[PDB]
């Protein structure tokens, strides 16, 4: 199961938007006008097809767990704030949180090469 | 790895 952040549980859930905000197909009608479940943000409502969103369908599991937001409302897990630079929010290829570069522990200053996860996804050591 | 701007502009 997905670990949760205490700020995350009971939070609002905002009201979800049942079209995709990608191209507006509903849950019936993806981008191949095939049936897909949205995956919606707590923050906005705004939608998003799996697909439109380019996620995995591993990746797609483990967000709907969870206490997702958008594209634009992400905010970082450590600092919660958003930050004016769009390119120094990494997301977590394992959950897709958002953590400044400079919030990481110890803080990155250059883009990993490969995947990128974070350390609520990383597991204890033995 | 993905960034905010990276996701952008993946997905728009
Ligand atoms: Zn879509
Ligand atoms: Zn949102
Ligand atoms: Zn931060
Ligand atoms: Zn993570």
């Amino acid at each position: 199961h997905m670990l949760e952040l205490p700020h995350e549980k009971d939070k609002p859930v905002a009201e979800p938007i049942p079209i995709c905000s990608f191209c507006l197909g509903t849950k019936e009608q993806n981008r191949e006008k095939k049936p897909e479940e949205l995956i919606s943000c707590a923050d906005c409502g705004n939608s998003g097809h799996p697909s439109c969103l380019k996620f995995s369908p591993e990746l797609t599991v483990r967000v709907k767990a969870l206490r997702w937001q958008c594209i634009e409302c992400k905010t970082c897990s450590s600092c919660r704030d958003q930050g004016k630079n769009a390119d120094n929010m990494l997301f977590c290829d394992s959950c897709d949180r958002g953590f400044h570069m400079e919030c990481c522990d110890p803080p990155l200053t250059r883009m990993p090469k490969g995947m990128w996860i974070c350390q609520i996804c990383r597991p204890r050591k033995k | 790895a993905r960034t905010k701007q990276t996701a952008r502009k993946s997905t728009g």
